RNA sequence: CAAACGUGCUACAAUGGCCAAUACAAACAGUCGCCAGCUUGUAAAAGUGAGCAAAUCUGUAAAGUUGGUCUCAGUUCGGAUUGAGGGCUGCAAUUCGUCCUCAUGAAGUCGGAAUCACUAGUAAUCGCGAAUCAGCUAUGUCGCGGUGAAUACGUUCUCG
């Protein structure tokens, strides 16, 4: 048997942008310090 | 009362001294009392002068063997 | 998930910057496997149930532990007693699992300077390796004997290191 | 840094397990922060968070203090200098008693016998 | 430097620094005080440096000035541990 | 400097730290020394510039008190080795000065056989003064004063 992992929303917690991805389904918008899009080490 | 000088303590000290001193002068019965009770004077009760060679007033570093 | 995106755009350039006129001779996903490499479960450890409940939330089919291939004597190791893990992922799972790497675990790592030199089997197969036990959003709270990482990899269509490190940058991991 | 702190305790200690910032400049920067720090409060909202990592970012965090740090003792320690040679051998560098009493790097506790006489 | 001798340096060594600064740079200069603190100028040269025993001749090398000639001069022995 | 004896300071903390306000002393020293106040400087400390040949003035008491404050972690107690930036001193700060700021926050829970001080402001202690210099981890040494105990049955044993 597989449990079941449905998408989680993610769009905004340190910039404007994010895309959709599938996380725990127990919860939903949970935010995170920092993503990929606005790391400084990321572009700079 | 008005104090010069001293600790909290001290200064208690004084002021019995003073209240008691003027109780006395005050009506000479007085002393009776002092003498029931024996609270009385000054016990002479100052720091020592600590001596050379003594880190305190009584106290050597300590004896080694 | 990207894998919409991915038949967007991607292919289309990946065809154009090399010279073949095909849609499919450019590089392409297949797989993605995850292992645990447990050696602190010789004694009365976790025995990994942690690590399993942690890698069936992050991936919800079943993870499954691998026996000892030889007989190690310098342990009492000898072929079996199950460890690690065994999770192949395809399908939505490659999306899956590569969003949530690369924007919810690199950027939450303590320090992340990113390393990419040669880390492939010289025919474009990409290892990353994990530090921290918490790098993804959900973990179980219950410690591991040993806090580690996780052995991850990326597998390419291509034997060449060029089209896959293209590739690679065309999805955007850190180097 | 954004490392799930401990709960249960002020801002102005919750800004101090952090490696790197001590008390004085914690004060400072949660002042900076502005966050009004009350008892034993931990998590109100995020919009405090990012500003804590840009000041903390302002200034140098954990990793590169401690690559700066082994660069310069390196430094330090690759050129003809009495220091680097005293460090590369373990024992302290400033200048203290170095007779008998600088058992902070000079092994846990070990010792051996002095020549017998009698 | 605080301009008030925080970083005093005598400046008499620095004389035969300027001499030998026009002279295309040959190797042997006699030089030893401890007392003096290096500058870029200085890089390019040797150092009889007095330990004690013998004008021992360093080479300052070309990464850093901030510290001082007598710093780079070991004088001190080994321990070369003897257990009895 | 591979080590051990020592003689001490300071810790193992909620018989407290931290944040602020707030008292209570004496004795001694002081004309290129005490430095008042002020410009300040995160503060070190620089500068400006009174007074003091001194019962006029300068040496700011500390424990204590009022409110919080942290709630039993090897922590916020504790701090040294360690890096950088600065300050004073002295023509000189690597050996081989001390001060400040940021960091560094280990080890350490009352320490084994044995041992030392003391019959009252005495031990316990709490901050200051001074011979020493330009400066000096002297955590010394000669003192000042602040709070303030406990115990003393008798010399069989123990030592002199």
């Amino acid at each position: 048997f597989h449990f079941p992992s449905q998408s989680v929303s993610f769009k905004c917690a340190s910039c404007s942008n994010s895309f959709t991805i599938e996380s725990t389904l127990k919860q939903k918008e949970i935010t995170i310090d920092i993503c990929g899009k606005c790391h400084p080490f990321y572009i700079g | 009362v008005v104090v010069k000088g001293g600790g909290f303590t001290g200064q208690a000290g004084a002021i019995r001294l003073g209240i008691v001193r003027a109780l006395l002068q005050f009506n000479p019965e007085l002393k009776k009392i002092l003498k029931s009770k024996k609270l009385t004077t000054r016990d002479k009760r100052v720091k020592e002068r600590k001596k050379f060679g003594l880190y305190g007033a009584r106290r050597a570093p300590q004896f080694t063997k | 998930n990207l894998k919409a995106h991915y038949q967007k755009t991607i292919a289309k350039e990946l065809q154009k910057s090399f010279a073949f006129s095909s849609i499919m001779q450019v590089p392409r996903l297949e797989k993605i496997v995850i292992n645990m490499g447990v050696g602190d479960a010789i004694r009365d450890s976790k025995f990994l149930e942690s690590a399993l409940n942690e890698l069936h939330l992050i991936s919800g089919q079943k993870p499954v532990a691998t026996k000892a291939k030889n007989a190690i004597s310098t342990y009492k190791l000898r072929a079996g007693q199950l460890i690690g893990c065994k999770v192949t992922l395809r399908g939505e799972r490659m999306w899956a699992f590569l969003e949530k790497l690369i924007y919810v675990a690199l950027p939450r790592v303590r320090d992340f300077r990113g390393l990419s030199l040669k880390s492939f089997d010289g025919r474009g197969n990409y290892t990353i390796g994990i530090k921290e036990q918490i790098i993804f959003p959900e973990i179980v709270y219950d410690d591991i004997k040993r806090i580690r990482g996780f052995d991850v990899t990326l597998v390419t269509s291509t034997n060449k290191d060029s089209e896959a490190l293209a590739l690679l940058r065309a999805l955007n991991l850190p180097l | 840094l954004g490392i799930d702190i401990p709960n249960q305790k002020r801002i102005e200690i919750a800004l101090t397990y952090i490696f790197g910032i001590g008390l004085s400049r914690s004060q400072a920067i949660l002042k900076q922060a502005n966050i009004n720090p009350d008892k034993r409060v931990k998590d109100l909202t995020e919009e405090e968070f990012v500003a804590i990592r840009n000041v903390a970012s302002a200034y140098k965090i954990e990793g590169d203090l401690r690559r700066e740090i082994a660069l310069n003792i390196k430094h330090l320690s690759e050129i003809g200098a009495w220091r680097g040679l005293r460090h590369r051998k373990n024992l302290p560098v400033r200048g203290q008693r170095t007779r008998t009493n600088a058992r902070t790097r000079k092994g846990p506790r070990k010792t051996v016998a002095n020549k017998k006489i009698e | 430097r605080s301009a008030k001798k925080g970083a005093f340096v005598d400046a008499h060594l620095l004389k035969k620094v300027i001499d030998m600064n026009k002279q295309e740079k040959k190797r042997p200069i006699k030089t030893w005080s401890r007392r003096s603190t290096i500058f870029p100028e200085f890089v390019g040269n040797t150092f009889a440096v007095h330990n004690g025993k013998t004008f021992i001749n360093v080479y300052v090398t070309d990464d850093m000035v901030g510290h001082k000639l007598g710093e780079f001069s070991p004088t001190r022995n080994f321990k070369q541990h003897t257990a009895n």
